[PDB]
RNA sequence: GACCCGGUGAAAUUGAACUGGCCGUGAAGAUGCGGCCUACCCGUGGCAGGACGAAAAGACCCCGUGGAGCUUUACUGCAGC
RNA sequence: GGGAUGACCCCAGGCGGUAGGGGAGCGUUCCCGAUGCCGAUGAAGGCCGACCCGCGAGGGCGGCUGGAGGUAAGGGAAGUG
RNA sequence: AGCUGGGGCUAGGAGUGAAAAGCUAACCGAGCCCGGAGAUAGCUGGUUCUCCCCGAAAUGACUUUAGGGUCAGCCUCAGGC
RNA sequence: GCUGUUGGGAAGCAGCGCCAGAGAGGGUGAAAGCCCCGUAGGCGAAAGGUGGGGGGAUAGGUGAGGGUACCCGAGUACCCCGUGGUUCGUGGAGCCAUGGGGGAAUCUGGGCGGACCACCGCCUAAGGCUAAGUACUCCGGGUGACCGAUAGCGCACCAGUACCGUGAGGGAAAGGUGAAAAGAACCCCGGGAGGGGAGUGAAAUAGAGCCUGAAACCGUGGGCUUACAAGCAGUCACGGCCCCAAGGGGUUGUGGCGUGCCUAUUGAAGCAUGAGCCGGCGACUCACGGUCGUGGGCGAGCUUAAGCCGUUGAGGCGGAGGCGUAGGGAAACCGAGUCCGAACAGGGCGCGUCCGCGGCCGUGGACCCGAAACCGGG
RNA sequence: CGGGGGGAACCUGGGGAACUGAAACAUCUCAGUACCCAGAGGAGAGGAAAGAGAAAUCGACUCCCUGAGUAGCGGCGAGCG
């Protein structure tokens, strides 16, 4: 290939906007004409009136959590027999890590949409749709975990 | 010492500038300057001796310095850069075919 | 994005018709007498720039001083020495470890 | 340098799978005493309009 | 002392100036717009009506969720007792 | 609307403008382009120009000075007017 | 209850004070230097090349708010209908 | 690596060669791989430093059962009071540390696993030492999409100086002849300072705070022009005179028109702010997060961090991890559903990533300059 | 025999602020930061479990990346983490 123009294509823009002239903008800079755009302002998102934000809303949202922190207990990750489809064998944790779901998240629970497949399917649990589904050729390997 | 370049008292050839093709003796070294003398470049600086004891000093007036890098030695044949032998014993500078 | 880049690179340069990969290196010991010599017959003239790859170190210290040939291990390969370069030159050897590192 | 979430939502409102955000019905934690059965039941959740958007950017992290 | 001559020679201030009067006008107190009147070009010694003349980002006045000194049966603290 | 898309020609509207929003450019320093190319038959910078191109920011060309550096096309970065 | 020379001591919320908030190295209602420090300043001022298109507001609600702000209203760019 | 050619001067330009593990870079009268200093590549320490990296040599370390139950760090543990540390702000408040009071035991000993009890488990307090992987840059060296003398350190220069202040402390300015000094003999005017000739030089309007030498500012000469006109100083028109040519350039006599610039304002020629003029310095950024948009790569996937290897302006490897592939519910949980509910009522919520670029936002002065003041140590 | 004093940063320990932020302010923040003192050295600290924490688990300490702006802390404010 050539030297020049392998050359930026399209839309590639590093032209952003200084303002200093007489023309473009100008003055008191692209924004600004009054004072509170100065060097600071308060935010707002959250901020300002000094009214009340609305933190006049309520944090029903109780169990929040007690001083030694998390209650460490084992977490449950969603897959579809539909994803499963995919594939054929076998299939079991970590075998599903090392593709799309579960990665790490512990504790697999097949469930949901999708046809069910001829595969033995090891799981820590089933939604009963999913079990159900899986009568049509398929595992209840269940149980687990010691 | 940091000082240190090609030749001494002795015959070089200039291959200067004004001077270009030259031949002479002794170049009277600085090197300070890395600067030497020959019978290359000359002027004329003006004078009433530094005592007008014997009145005048005269006018003709001597050789200018000359940068090292204008000359070039000489033996057995021209120029060339000089290389540097062993000796079996101590260390000279022998010349590209040829000595001392 | 690398990868690609780099397959490409070479791609552009095999349709312009530059790109030659060899075997023949009687230009041993590393020297540009040889190489030079080496480069003539298989019409290397240096009348346009070179990129030469290759693990032979014998050979790398045969070009380098060049001026008009852009030397280079293997493992180097890269598209802006590749694109700076107008022709391409490479080991079998060489040839072979692109290939490892597309698929 | 790392935004920090802004607890004080986080403690008091959700959000939902579209990306609205979804806040209890303020005004009955203590006001009753007599409001209409009808008051102090209507309040389950809601949605916000306008300061949702700076509600979420506050929620930087969690999305 | 001031004035004239010979020797040396500052300063604040200063948008630029080719810088008149009256009646009007105008952000409502005009050399600078309008109309009219007046006026050859340039100095020097004098006066202080004007240039809202100079100097100092008004001491008064209010404003700022500005400061600081002082007070107390303002608050909350501390030293001390 | 043509459409031998030619960014080149017809048809019709519009084109005061502060805060602002948007869009296209110009120029300065540095980088690749460069082991290249321009330079003592004269670089950069400076002094003129009633000449040329650009709507403009600017770009050339011509003379004078200057005396050794400068740097395309096309990209990239910023102590950029 | 005098003046004055020399040699000493007392200091910064501290000294000294026949008392004025006086003096404490030419500005003391809390010294000076260096440091935290580019304190903070909802205030005043200043903000640098060119061309092209569009183009506001000085209302409402709340605001220890009222010359500041948050949402709404009015401007603009893109996509969509 | 020589010659030839212009030039003051070749390294330019030309002819014909050569070296290259060396075509990095500087210098040489201009622009050189082959002139010089270097570069690639490779040598080198008597002396004094450094030195398990490779050797040696010590110190040192090398058992089973079965019994006794003699020892296993004290004002210590432990508890209470008062506090500190930890993400923990008295909280349900453990753990670690301890100023005060009280005050054990030696393996049935004792601390802990977030008040506390009971199981189950973890560890052995009240003695001490321990490299390496980590930080920093006075100092040596290497690099730079770092500065180039109002920049870069305050300081390129004899600067922490001159100067200022009792003192702590404060704190400047000021670089450049030329290739070579060849730095101008001698004559002339002058007291000298300065000139004028001569002279050197490629050049002296390169002549010594000497390269380049912009503007303000001050002169001299020349053209046009003005002493009965009134003015934001210009402009439009005519006409005259002056300078190279049917076209210009300069100037301005009379006529028409005409309220400076910036800021701040409802409103400024304004008798409202700023500004003597000229030159230089002088203000919207960068890091990390975020959020839109956009150029791309791959896609139910996308992507790697620290590091490891390789380069010496070369890229690789590395999936810990991160987003996305599923939602609802405070939670237990259930799941294409789920939450409230007695409910086959109702109703609420329920379908990409990586890199570049740009707009904007949060955290850091975050567009630049400015306080009155507060605190610490002097 | 040792000590003493010096050393640009860097380290440990003993003491330890305020402007500021919270759009006032006291709890909170700035921040165990700035600064003062003592000490250490080419580094310093730490270091061989009366540890972690729920795992038939791991196995000194230090440093980097993760974990994570999560767990939590919080006039449940600002913010801390």
């Amino acid at each position: 290939d050539l030297r020049p123009n392998p050359g930026a294509n399209k839309r590639r823009k590093r032209v952003g906007r200084g303002p200093g002239s007489g023309h473009g903008k100008t003055a008191t800079r692209g924004h600004k004409g009054q004072k509170s755009r100065s060097g600071g302002l308060k935010d707002p998102r959250r901020f300002e009136g000094g009214r009340s934000t609305t933190l006049m809303r309520l944090p029903k949202r109780g169990m929040q959590g007690q001083v030694p922190g998390e209650i460490k207990r084992p977490r449950y990750q969603g897959v579809n027999l539909k994803d499963l489809a995919r594939f054929e064998g076998e299939v079991t944790p970590e075998l599903l890590v090392r593709a799309g779901l579960l990665k790490k998240g512990y504790r697999l629970k097949i469930l949901g949409e999708g046809e069910a497949k001829p595969l033995k399917v090891v799981a820590h649990a089933f939604s009963k749709s999913a079990l159900e589904k899986l009568k049509a050729a398929g595992g209840e390997p269940v149980l687990l975990e010691a | 010492r940091v000082k240190m370049h090609v030749k001494k008292g002795d015959t070089v050839l200039v291959a200067s500038g004004k001077y270009k093709g030259r031949v002479g003796k002794v170049k009277e070294v600085l090197p300070k300057k890395y600067a030497v003398i020959v019978e290359g470049v000359n002027i004329v600086k003006k004078a009433v001796r530094v005592s007008p004891k014997y009145p005048q000093g005269g006018f003709i007036e001597k050789e200018a310095p000359l940068h090292a890098s204008k000359v070039r030695p000489i033996c057995p044949a021209c120029g060339k850069p000089t290389r540097v032998r062993k000796k079996f014993l101590e260390n000279g500078k022998k010349i590209r075919v040829c000595a001392k | 994005v690398r990868k690609k880049g780099l397959a490409m690179a070479v791609a552009d340069r095999a349709r312009e018709g530059k790109l030659l990969l060899v075997e023949a290196f009687a230009g041993v010991n590393g020297k540009t007498k040889e190489f030079l010599a080496w480069a003539k017959e298989a019409g290397l003239d240096g009348s346009e720039s070179v990129l030469l790859v290759t693990g032979n170190e014998l050979v790398r210290r045969a070009a380098r001083n060049l001026p008009w040939v852009v030397t280079l291990a293997p493992e180097g390969l890269n598209v802006y020495d590749i694109v700076r370069t107008e022709r391409l030159v490479m080991d079998l050897d060489a040839w072979e470890v692109f290939q490892n590192r597309i698929g | 340098p790392k935004m920090k979430t802004h607890k004080g939502a986080k403690k008091r409102v959700k959000i939902t799978a579209s990306g609205k955000v979804v806040a209890m019905k303020t005004g009955k934690r203590h006001l009753n005493w007599q409001k209409s059965g009808k008051e102090i039941r209507q309040k389950g959740r809601k949605f916000v309009l306008a300061k949702p958007e700076a509600e979420r950017i506050k929620l930087l992290l969690p999305y």
